[PDB]
């Protein structure tokens, strides 16, 4: 009300409304679904379109060999928190000879987006980011919000009716977990959560995008007949 | 006084074929008159099919590598996983080599693979940018060694066709992999017996469509 | 290295040899010494390989942007003046640089620019740059007319490039020969020094002092 | 008074879409993507008979293979296109080859949120860059102040474009000619545009594998109005 | 641009079957004048890795404060330090590369030569040599200094290859080593007769021996000779 | 942040005035008003102190005219602590001139200096503007004898007679009736002190609320002399032409 | 952080006012009263020590202060902005004169950088102005005694005498009927002390007021001998006795 | 530095602080360009609410930029002697580096390319100035002029007039300029910008300035009575 004007303002009750505005942005934006067993991590994202002339807004980006993550929100402040972790995970690899730990990114990550929301001038993130990889430590799926608060989860979901995705990875936790040495599996559980965050629409051979990575399989993005597979 | 430079020795050799490439390079690196390693790989996959050697001081052969390494991870990034032609990472690396101008970085690069057209490909480098592409070129140490016996056996220099008399030259019939491989072994062997830096094992690195392939073969190690 | 350009009736004639050196080891024998800046400009390449190539390539991204700009292609005079202001902010780092800027526009004409890395520009109708360039001054001013056909042009060129490629122990390899007129360069192709000399030598009755 | 990179209640950054604002208001921009190449035509809207509407320069090239139309505050777009020219060139410099059109309309879009308290506002012009490259071919692309860039089969900018996008809705189809798609502008032009379309208040251009961008003469264009007339009094 | 002042003379290092020793003279020179008898040039970073350094010794002790840090910085939000996310050599010897290469760009180097010994996470030996230029490289023996010159040689006679690596045992390769150290006492004029060894095994882990001597000389022949000629006396 | 107390100098009204400029100029309009009068053979500066004490030491005092140069004076209306850092800036100005040229700077060429100086402060910085008008009087062998104002906005005119700060309407009413162009210095001093004797609030206009001086090829052949008048000279010249 | 205030806090009102500069001369309205008198061969300041305590040692705060040998200074309003001004006024006397002239400068030179000082902080981003007005006293070779006022907008007035703060219009009232240009320092003292009084309600005596004067050279506050061109410091500060005695012939 | 955004979008999508410079165009003095077959003129209204002038001295409203081309202008005066500096700066640096004098075209599109840049850079306001820039381009006769506006947008003019009342005075050119058919000298082109500002300016006396630019740095500015022959010549057909 009138402590929202900008982040550097506590609201009476200990709230930052400029964090839940951009936080609000996030629920605007199309629904992506992340899940993950112990060999595998997969992404699933429904991309959003302007028009019928129009393409379909990309939701995934490639971050490392490694490593990757979807958007829901303000697409160019994702491509400038993903154009960090490039960096990160460059930085460990030159230096130290060394695959960046997908924790130890998230805390990264977490730290960027705080410094925007306690400083004067700036501004918070607009955008919510599922990172997912496989390192030293296993497969990992990572979720960010712009407040700064990461959490690391074996499946989520975040977007528009993103609630049915997440209530239904929720039943299946025990099921998805154990589908070890088989990708396609995966990803049909993948897909068949982000089904439940529809309405009206349904997915079509660009609408759907799909993202996995695992122990002998490098971080690759599924689009266009790639993806009719799983339709 | 500091002198930030050094020699770490060794010989780098690069043959165009017509459908196919080899980057050639000794294993031996040294400093003075001692050996560091008998078996130090100096020619690189880069990934796109191309392979690349920085030869000459060892530190900025490794920094100048992993620099083009990482340049071509940022293109597939920046553009869309487009491929990085052959031609256009030879540019690229003029501009990294250009870049120290004036701390230059102290090697003789050679890069290889195939051109757009699906043809073998030898860029050569200066330690300071300058590029030509070229279907054939040695560097390091006893590129002097090498060179002119290339210019003979590969490119038919000074050679005439019998009965004629100087008048008809040699036709530049195309040469395979095969006989490539011949003229690389020889190369080497030949340095190796006159060159006190060259020795101990010789690794090819073979481009083709189909990717790129190794070879090794021993040399001797005194 | 020797690299000449001359202006005459026909339009600017450009020759350069091929070579390049380390000291007295041969590197090259099949340098490109001529740069296509755009279809109507060239620049020939003297002294330090790598700066006359990174800066020749960069002018040509300057000369793009200009006529991107200002919907016109840009002057002989512009151009060169690029290069030289460039060069001049480097001046005493050490670059090593001798070139030509040729070229033809409708406001200049035929021009040729000296470009040098000390700073130095100059126009004029004949150059000669390169350790070579005495042996080519003297063919080239002993044999030069405005009233030349464009074919005489081109040998005499040639012809000047051969005379240094012989006796300059640091030029040689072959010669490259372009043509510049209204409609812009023409490519003349590479001759190999090894086969023009005795062609030379034979068809012209020179080079009596050596023998074949 | 408030920040300028504040968001509204909403999740929305209030100076971005008080520019998109400012876009409504600026003249039509209309470009077409076929398989035989990309056209784009604008609304030159002078804003008196004096002026001399040959100096309306609302269509641009960015190189030989990308071209560039603008909408709204149309001053802003210079240097959106200086950054585009720069850009395209560099890239050829650094690597010897021709820039791909998303890579050149990524770039031009990471200056559009380079705005705080960089640049004291966004832009207030929306572009249409179209383009060919040998990998994705023909594209059209239609860059924001939000930072955020579509690519569309066709797509319509300004005041007529809601009007102007619903017509391309139902006349485009994969097959579309050069021709075909020339006319097509021509038509939607006219429809959406105040003043009569003719060849002095109207521009063309189009972007070709082989002869590149190209913006239309007066000449050209007035014989395409001519065929156009004659071809919607066929029926 | 330095001098080194006080100095630290030759690191050598092998590898043998299941694993890689290290070892260094305890001495701290100050050009001819043997200054510090009680050095310890053998730094180990957990329980896998030992790093040997010659060359500047207060260089030394800022790359030993450098290894210290990186540890505890490894430690900071890893609830896997002491296990999958635990410093690997080759970790450690790509940071000190790194370093070294950066100040040597800057015309202000270490001046040292460097060699990391240790074993990775799979049980592979890790053995590599960086130095004061930023050079690196691998072999089965590495030595620094007098080493290169001395050691190298002989305990070439024992692994000359990398198909020899896998018949040496850590008896033979520690025999090499010891003996090495003693050629080296006879012949290096900075060297001292005091020294430490570090063995780093997959499966027995890291033995780090401290207060080791050269011993079993041999001197006794020195009484026969007499002048350098024609002296009978 | 700090935006919330930030008072924004340096924007457009509505109407397109500048704020500050505009309350700058109501500010200077309650100083001590300031004539200028420009002659065939010379320049005229008057000024009136405001309103005075008797314990105030005059001949040591100087809040209305400064020197820039030989040349070069200025008559001041408004703020006299704003006045004097732009009067340094000036000073500084000319003699960069005379080092860089070998020659006096042209009376134009420092005007226009300053008032770029003054236009500098209502188009960025945030800061406010120098709420100071000056009335330039000086000489060169170019122009001759030239009169200039500027005023807060950066803005400046050439004038034959000139007024500034308070009652310029009716100052500049009564210099526009009695002014002509074959005047000369004596007669232009007469007509400086009758307008403010006419204009000024005061009862009566005495020699210790006057500053006055005048810019004269009066001086040993081809040359220009600046005189500022001591309090005692001024009032000789207040019973000369007849007002005490 | 960064001191982001880079904008004016004074700004000219629709009516033409500086606000700040008024609020600041406000505030010295509300100060203690100080005077300065000038005679023909001295200049005498005073003002009184309004001590905030009796258990505070009011001699161990200086409203006079000595700026440079021969000049002195003592104001009305904020005792803590008057300090600051003292310190850069001592500091600038020697960096933008002493250190290139190798003298002291004269009082109006070193009056006009105060104003200089006090106008920056009226027009410079993120600051307020002092809430000061000072009385600056001082002597020079060419000039010889002088007495300037400097108020908050920097504008500076000599005086032959005046009066600063509280009962200023009285004070000042009091001055014009007994000031003459043929006064005597002592006789300049004498009125000083009447003129104060007025203004005083409590204690009236040495340990209760401050005075300055700048008069003869004191060779004996000098502190060495040996150079005959360094006669010693015209400012001096009147001691509580020395008050005293002349509140006895009063 | 004093960052503060100044310039900016409102919830209607316009930058109120650009529309207010142009407010402030509007009141200024009233400007003409009238470009003939060739040559260009430039007229300008001086205001005779300011007597008592030295017309000597006085800056006058068309200055130039180079011995080829001219600029005039509407709006803050302050505020174009910035306008114009630059351009004289930009002018010579051309020169200096092409080795060609500017084009008319390239000038403006400097000039305007600068006051673009103050509607959207930190702790600036833009320029309350709009400028006509006139000349003719180095070895050509063909007659240019263009107009700029606080916003950055430029374009080019057969005529065109801005400033106070500039509304009436383009309504007049609009109905007697003729563009097949120009003013083929430089009497007709002269005297159809002198009537255009006799629609607005009040008297005709000192009220009126005339500035001829021809091709070839051939610039010449008109008297007060060679301007006054034409109010003569034009309020006697008049009668009629
Ligand atoms: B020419 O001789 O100037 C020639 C032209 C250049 C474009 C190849 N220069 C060189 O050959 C120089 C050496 C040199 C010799 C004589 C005069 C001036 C310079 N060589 C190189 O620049 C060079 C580059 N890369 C490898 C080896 N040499
Ligand atoms: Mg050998």
């Amino acid at each position: 009300n009138n402590y929202d004007g900008d982040t550097v303002t506590f609201s009476p009750t200990g709230r930052l409304f400029q964090v839940e505005y951009a936080l609000e942005a996030i629920k605007q934006g199309s629904v992506t679904v992340g899940l993950r067993s112990n060999t595998h991590a997969v992404l699933v994202a429904l991309k959003r379109n302007a028009d019928e002339l129009s393409s379909y807004q990309k939701k995934i980006i490639k971050c490392d060999e490694h490593m990757g993550l979807s958007l829901a929100g303000l697409a160019p402040d994702a491509r400038v928190l993903s154009n960090y972790l490039r960096q990160q995970c460059n930085y460990s690899s030159l230096v130290f000879n060394r695959k960046l730990a997908v924790e130890r990114a998230g805390h990264l990550l977490c730290d960027k987006a705080q410094k925007n929301t306690q400083s004067y001038g700036g501004r918070p993130y607009g955008v919510g980011l599922l990172i997912i990889g496989y390192d030293k430590s296993g497969a990992h799926l990572l979720e960010f919000q712009p407040s700064g608060n990461v959490t690391e989860l074996y499946g989520t979901a975040i977007g528009a009716r993103s609630q049915g995705a997440k209530t239904y990875l929720e039943r299946t936790l025990d099921t998805f977990i154990k589908i070890d040495g088989n990708p396609d599996e995966l990803i049909k559980a993948g897909v068949e959560a982000i089904s439940q965050s529809l309405r009206d629409e349904s997915l079509t051979v660009d609408n759907l995008s799909i993202a996995i990575v695992g122990k002998d399989t490098p971080f690759t993005i599924y689009d266009g007949e790639a993806v009719a597979k799983y339709i | 006084q500091f002198n930030p430079y050094g020699d770490n020795g060794g010989t780098i050799l690069g043959i165009a074929g017509e459908d196919f490439a080899v980057l050639a390079g000794d294993t031996r690196n040294i400093t003075d008159y001692s050996i560091n390693s008998r078996y130090e790989p100096k020619v690189f996959d880069c990934g796109d099919n191309i392979v690349m050697s920085a030869n000459g001081f060892a530190a900025d052969g490794d920094a100048l590598v992993k620099r083009f390494k990482n340049s071509v991870k940022w293109y597939h990034f920046d553009h869309n996983d487009k491929k990085l032609s052959i031609n256009s990472a030879a540019r690229n690396i003029q501009h990294l080599l250009y870049g120290k101008r004036f701390f230059p970085y102290y090697v003789h690069t050679i890069i290889a693979g195939l051109d757009e057209d699906g043809k073998g490909a030898v860029y050569s480098f200066d330690p300071v940018g300058s590029y030509e592409r070229e279907q054939c070129r040695a560097g390091g140490a006893a590129a002097s060694l090498i060179m002119p016996f290339l210019d003979n056996q590969v490119n038919f220099k000074n050679q005439y066709e019998p009965g004629t008399n100087g008048k008809v030259k040699k036709p530049l019939k195309y040469l395979s992999v095969e006989e490539v491989i011949k003229l690389v072994r020889d190369s080497f062997t030949s340095a190796t017996e006159r060159h006190i830096q060259v020795g101990d094992g010789l690794e090819i690195l073979i481009v083709t469509k189909d990717g790129v392939r190794k070879e090794f073969y021993e040399l001797k190690r005194d | 290295t020797t690299t000449l350009a001359f202006r005459f009736q026909g339009g600017i004639i450009v020759a350069v040899d091929s070579r390049a050196t380390a000291g007295n080891w041969v590197a090259s024998q099949t340098v490109k010494k001529v740069i296509e800046i755009n279809p109507f400009l060239l620049g020939t390449v003297a002294g330090g390989a790598a700066d006359c190539q990174f800066w020749e390539t960069w002018l040509g991204s300057q000369c793009r942007l200009h006529e991107l700009r200002e919907k016109e292609r840009i002057s002989v005079a512009a151009a060169s003046k690029i290069l030289s202001n460039l060069v001049y902010q480097y001046k005493g780092a050490g670059l090593s640089m001798g070139t030509m800027i040729c070229g033809y526009t409708r406001k200049e004409g035929p021009t040729i620019y000296y470009v040098d890395s000390d700073g130095t520009r100059l126009k004029g109708d004949i150059f000669c740059v390169g350790s070579g360039q005495t042996f080519a001054y003297g063919v080239l001013d002993s044999n030069y007319k405005w009233d030349l056909s464009v074919e005489d042009a081109l040998y005499l060129g040639k012809r000047s490039i051969l005379a240094a490629a012989h006796r300059d122990a640091y030029s040689g390899g072959s010669v490259n020969l372009y043509h510049v007129t209204e409609d812009g360069w023409i490519y003349h192709g590479n001759h190999d020094v090894g086969e023009l000399f005795w062609k030379v030598k034979e068809e012209e009755g020179s080079f009596n002092n050596v023998i074949g | 008074d408030r920040g300028v990179s504040t968001f509204s209640p909403e999740g929305r950054l209030f100076q971005v879409e008080y520019s998109l604002e400012a876009i409504k208001l600026g003249s039509t921009a209309i470009g077409i993507a076929t398989k035989e190449g990309v056209v784009l035509g604008v609304e030159k809207r002078a804003t008196s008979p004096l002026l001399e509407s040959d100096s309306i320069e609302k269509i641009v090239e960015i190189d030989r293979h990308i071209g560039c139309a603008m909408s709204g505050l149309t001053a802003d777009a210079r240097s959106m296109i200086e950054h585009a020219r720069t850009a395209a060139v560099t890239h050829n410099l650094y690597y010897d080859e021709d820039i791909n059109v998303e890579s050149l309309t990524q770039s031009v879009c990471d200056l559009a949120l380079r705005f705080g308290e960089l640049m004291s506002r966004p832009f207030g012009v929306a572009l249409l860059i179209a383009g060919h490259d040998a990998d994705d071919g023909y594209q059209l692309f239609h860059a924001e102040p939000s930072g955020t860039f579509y690519r569309y089969n066709a797509k319509a900018i300004g005041s007529g474009s809601e009007g102007a996008q619903a017509e391309l809705l139902n006349e485009w189809h994969s097959s579309l000619t050069l021709k075909e798609a020339e006319l097509l502008v021509l038509k939607i032009l006219k429809q959406v545009m105040e003043e009569k379309l003719d060849e002095n208040n109207a521009q063309l251009s189009c972007i070709t594998k082989q002869d590149g961008f190209k913006i239309y003469d007066n000449e050209k264009t007035a014989e395409l109005i001519k065929e156009l007339k004659e071809k919607e009094a066929a029926e | 641009t330095q001098q080194p002042i006080v100095t630290g003379t030759s690191v050598i290092s092998m590898k043998y079957d299941n694993g890689v020793i290290i070892a260094a003279d305890n001495l701290g020179s100050y050009g001819s004048l043997l200054r510090f008898n009680g050095v310890e040039r053998l730094i180990p970073v957990g329980d896998n890795t030992v790093v040997g350094i010659s060359g500047d010794i207060s260089d030394m002790q800022h790359i030993e404060r450098l290894l210290k840090d990186l540890v505890t910085e490894n430690a900071y939000d890893n609830p896997l330090a002491d296990a999958e996310e635990a410093l690997e050599p080759s970790y450690i010897f790509e940071y000190l590369a790194t370093v070294m290469y950066q100040r040597r760009s800057k015309m202000n180097p270490l001046w040292n030569a460097i060699i990391v010994a240790g074993v990775q996470s799979n049980g592979d030996q890790f053995l590599r040599y960086v130095n004061l230029l930023g050079v690196t490289y691998s072999s089965p023996t590495l030595a620094t200094g007098f080493g290169a010159h001395m050691a190298n040689p002989l305990l070439r006679k024992v692994v000359d290859r990398e198909s020899d690596i896998p018949k040496t045992t850590v008896q033979v390769a520690e025999e090499a080593i010891v003996n090495a150290m003693r050629v080296l006492y006879y012949r290096d004029a900075r060297s001292s007769r005091n020294f430490s060894l570090a063995i780093i095994d997959k499966n027995t882990g890291l033995t780090f021996k401290k207060n080791l001597q050269v011993e079993n000389m041999k001197w006794d022949f020195a009484k026969d000779i007499k002048g350098y000629g024609t002296q009978k006396i | 942040g700090s935006r919330r107390y930030d008072s924004r100098t340096t924007i457009f009204s509505p109407e397109g005035r500048l704020y500050q400029v505009e309350y700058a100029l109501e500010s200077i309009s309650h100083a001590g008003t300031a004539i200028g009068i420009m002659a065939s053979d010379g320049i005229v500066l008057a000024a009136e102190r405001k309103v005075t004490s008797t314990l105030l030491e005059q001949d040591t005092s100087t809040e209305k005219l400064y020197k820039l140069n030989d040349k070069i004076a200025v008559a001041v209306a408004g703020l006299t602590a704003d006045a004097e850092i732009l009067i340094n800036t000036a000073r500084i100005h000319a003699q960069n001139y005379l080092k860089t040229y070998n020659e006096d700077i042209p009376v134009e060429i420092l005007v226009r200096r300053l008032s770029d100086i003054k236009q500098g402060y209502t188009q960025h910085g945030g800061l406010r503007p120098f709420g100071v008008s000056f009335i330039y009087a000086g000489y060169d062998d170019r122009y001759g004898y030239q009169l200039y104002t500027s005023n807060p906005s950066g803005n400046y005119t050439g004038w034959k007679a000139i007024s500034v700060g308070a009652n310029t309407s009716a100052a500049q009413t009564l210099l526009q009736m009695d002014y002509k162009d074959d005047m000369k210095v004596d007669d232009a001093i007469e007509l400086a002190l009758k307008t403010l004797s006419k204009t000024t609030d005061s009862s009566a206009l005495t020699y210790d609320r006057l500053e006055f001086a005048t810019i004269r090829k009066g001086a040993n052949d081809g040359e220009v002399y600046q005189k500022i008048f001591k309090p005692q000279e001024i009032k000789d010249i207040l019973v000369k032409t007849g007002i005490t | 952080m960064t001191d982001r205030y880079s904008f004016s806090l004074t700004t000219f009102s629709p009516s033409g006012k500086l606000g700040q500069i008024d609020y600041a001369l406000t505030a010295v309205k509300q100060g203690v009263t100080s005077l300065g008198i000038k005679a023909t061969n001295g200049v005498v300041i005073a003002t009184e020590k309004k001590s905030s305590s009796p258990l505070a040692m009011s001699e161990t705060l200086s409203k006079v202060s000595l700026l440079t040998p021969d000049i002195g200074a003592v104001y009305s309003g904020m005792g803590p902005d008057y300090r600051v001004l003292v310190d850069k006024s001592r500091k600038v006397a020697h960096t933008s004169y002493k250190r290139i002239y190798g003298e002291y400068p004269p009082t109006k030179l070193l009056v006009s950088e105060v104003a200089k000082i006090m106008q920056e902080a009226t027009q410079s981003g993120g600051v307020r102005p002092f809430g000061v007005s000072l009385l600056i006293a001082g002597h020079d070779e060419f000039n010889g005694f002088s007495l300037y006022q400097v108020d908050p907008s920097g504008s500076y007035f000599p005086w032959k005498a005046t009066a600063i703060g509280k009962g200023s219009v009285a004070a000042k009232t009091f001055l014009e009927k007994r000031w003459n240009d043929e006064l005597e320092l002592e006789d300049a003292i004498h009125i000083a002390l009447l003129t104060l009084k007025e203004s005083v309600e409590g204690e009236f005596n040495g340990d209760t007021i401050e005075l300055a004067i700048i008069g003869d050279e004191n060779p004996d506050l000098l502190g060495y001998t040996g150079i005959p061109t360094d006669k010693g410091p015209r400012f001096r500060k009147l001691t509580s006795q020395e008050i005293n005695d002349r509140l006895e012939a009063l | 530095g004093y960052d503060r955004a100044l310039s900016i979008f409102s919830p209607d999508g316009h930058i109120f602080q650009v529309e207010y410079a142009l407010e402030a165009v509007k009141r200024g003095t009233c400007a003409v360009g009238v470009k003939g077959k060739n040559c260009v003129v430039l007229g300008c209204e001086r205001r005779s609410t300011l007597k008592l002038q030295d017309t000597r001295i006085t800056p006058s409203k068309v200055s130039k930029i180079d011995s080829h081309v001219v600029l005039s202008f509407s709006g803050l005066n302050a505020d174009s002697r910035i306008l114009i500096e630059k351009a004289r700066v930009e002018a010579q640096s051309h020169r200096l580096t092409l080795e060609d004098p500017v084009t008319v075209e390239y000038l403006t599109r400097y000039v305007a390319g600068v006051q673009q840049r103050y509607t959207q850079s930190g702790g600036v306001r833009p320029f309350g100035v709009s400028t006509l820039i006139a000349g003719f381009d180095p070895r050509d006769d063909e007659p240019k002029l263009y107009q700029t506006e606080p916003s950055g947008i430029y374009s080019s003019w057969s005529a065109q007039t801005i400033g106070r009342n500039s509304k009436t005075v383009r309504e007049f050119l609009e109905k007697n300029y003729d563009r097949k058919e120009p003013p083929a000298t430089v009497e007709e082109c002269v005297k159809l910008t002198v009537r255009s500002l006799l629609e607005v300016v009040q008297t005709g006396a000192k009220n009126i300035e005339i500035t001829v630019v021809k091709p070839d740095s051939d610039i010449v500015a008109l008297s007060s009575e060679e301007i006054n022959q034409y109010v003569t010549q034009i309020e006697q057909e008049k009668q009629e």
